[PDB]
């Protein structure tokens, strides 16, 4: 039963994530991105 | 080589995975992103490598970690990162 509330759960984020206006990103620029978020991260200690 | 590409639904999934881990361990959230990244790179090469998925008909599934699965899709001219999940919490 544990089951099944995952996959409806995850059904309906693909879902949201499929319905999304916003274009798919390269790689590269995700790469920069948690480049971007660990730097600050480390900052903040 | 076929492009990768990532939803951003899927950017927002590791920054929510990663920004949880680094509240504890910072290391521990970047070894989990160097692995991620080390299973989604390879794809322009072999972009039917993994399974697809039964759960989510259409997308295919990656276990990158014991504990954390990459959902993607091959489509006419990329390969798209989907979602990126904890593989038994409803998380993120």
């Amino acid at each position: 039963e544990q089951e099944n509330s995952y996959n409806e759960w995850l059904r309906a984020k693909v879902a949201t994530s499929l319905a999304d206006p916003r274009p798919a990103i390269p790689h590269d620029e995700v790469e920069r991105r948690m480049a971007e978020r660990f730097a600050k991260m480390r900052k903040e200690r | 080589h076929l492009p990768v590409l990532w939803l951003e639904s899927a950017d927002t999934d590791l920054d929510d995975i990663t920004s949880y881990i680094a509240r504890f361990d910072i290391d521990a959230a970047e070894r989990l992103w160097q692995r991620l990244r080390g299973c989604v790179l390879p794809l322009s090469e072999h972009p039917y490598l993994y399974p697809p998925s039964d759960r989510v008909p259409g997308l295919r599934e990656i276990v990158a970690h014991p504990n954390y699965i990459i959902l993607y899709r091959v489509t006419t001219s990329s390969v798209e990162v989907v979602n990126v999940i904890h593989a038994r919490r409803q998380f993120p």
